[PDB]
């Protein structure tokens, strides 16, 4: 019966704010270059660009490459988040997050160097293994709290919360990924964006949203982790939405009384009474029965044993990722977009 | 069984919000 602890979390979070607001004023900006990297394999695709595994030459590392195509970035409407994605990933330090090695563009594209995590996407392994047990669903939403707790201290919202976007370590541990969405935000954003089994209410309505939409995608990860399948879906997004809105959940039959209290909570629509959003704040989800066997100091420390480890097949393996057809890299002779692109 | 929905829908695959 001891919150001296939380007096210690309360001065973690102050110095933690502190070595933010540094990098956030002093940004760093073409760390390397495109030529000291080997190109080796398509990890993931999009509409404005891919991921690819990459070999820093010189040291012979492994790393994560993601390349925007400039002009597709300025046709889908995407440089305002392209610009927030990595002024924020330079900015940023946690245990559960990947972490931006290096940022450069030339000029066609832009890119952005980070650790590769082989054990690939939680969404693999979660559809493949059907569902996850109450322990093993907790261990993973424990990170996110934890995460969400950092994130949320220094005034940003990640709004891109589903199981593709959280990728499993050699170590079990989540390394939450796909910063694309991420807006630092004190008071309400209005741009409507995410994944439409994840957004809350409020995004769909269209009426001015903050931090708490991203406790409400922590209850819809939370129910497809223990379930199998999200809380709200359909064959089209628009019936998707419908559900969202309506207020009504129905949970399976195996999900224990704590489980679905906490859910209840979570997916709350009404946003004044959604568990981490009252005046306790992070503490309401914390101190709940459902987390009541969490050391929340030993997740943070990486002590607690988790309860599933990828096969290991080496740094630069890629056999938890789907394969794509390899189009080569083109940089053009003109730049594109340079006023667009010209504080990154 | 709604897992059975859930696997007749085609949205089991990864999804991407663009
Ligand atoms: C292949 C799986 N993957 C990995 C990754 N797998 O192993 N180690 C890893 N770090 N990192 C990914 C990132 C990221 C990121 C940063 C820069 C950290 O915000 N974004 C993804 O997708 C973005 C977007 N959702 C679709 C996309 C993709 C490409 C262009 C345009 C759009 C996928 C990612």
């Amino acid at each position: 019966k001891k919150g001296s602890e939380q007096e210690s979390v309360k001065e973690f979070l102050a110095k933690a704010k502190e070595d933010f607001l540094k990098k956030w004023e002093n940004p760093a900006q073409n760390t390397a270059h495109l030529d000291q990297f080997e190109r080796i394999k398509t990890l993931g695709t999009g509409s404005f660009g891919r991921v690819m595994l990459v070999k820093h030459m010189e040291t012979g590392n492994h790393y994560a490459m993601k390349i925007l195509d400039k002009q597709k970035v300025v046709k889908l409407k995407q440089i305002e988040h392209t610009l927030n994605e990595k002024r924020i990933l330079q900015a940023v330090n946690f245990p559960f997050l990947v972490k931006l090695e290096f940022s450069f563009k030339d000029n066609s594209n832009l890119y952005m160097v980070m650790e590769y995590v082989p054990g690939g996407e939680m969404f693999s392994h979660l559809r493949r293994i059907g569902r996850f047990s109450e322990p093993h669903a907790r261990f993973y939403a424990a990170q996110i709290v934890l995460t969400f707790e950092y994130l949320h201290s220094l005034d940003l919202i990640y709004r891109d919360l589903k199981p593709e976007n959280l990728l499993i370590d050699q170590q079990g541990y989540i390394q939450v990924t796909d910063f694309g969405f991420a807006k630092r935000v004190k008071g309400r954003t209005w741009t409507l964006c995410g994944t439409p089994e994840y957004l809350a209410p409020e995004i769909i309505l269209s009426k001015g949203y903050n931090k708490a939409v991203d406790w409400w995608a922590l209850g819809v990860l939370i129910y497809e982790m223990a379930a199998g399948y999200p809380p709200f879906f359909a064959d089209q997004p628009i019936q998707i939405y419908e559900k969202i809105v309506s207020g009504k959940v129905r949970f399976p039959s195996h999900f224990s009384s704590d489980l679905k209290d906490l859910l209840r909570n979570l997916l709350q629509v009404d946003l004044t009474k959604r568990f981490g959003n009252l005046k306790n704040g992070v503490n309401d989800i914390k101190n709940h029965k459902w987390f009541a066997t969490t050391d929340w100091i030993a997740i943070y420390q990486r002590k607690v044993e988790a309860p599933f480890i990828p096969k290991f097949k080496g740094p630069g393996d890629t056999s938890n990722f789907d394969d794509y057809e390899e189009e080569e890299i083109r940089v053009s002779i003109n730049e594109k977009c340079g006023k667009e692109f010209s504080e990154f | 069984t709604t897992y059975a929905d859930f696997i007749a829908s085609g949205r089991t695959g990864r999804r991407n919000a663009i």
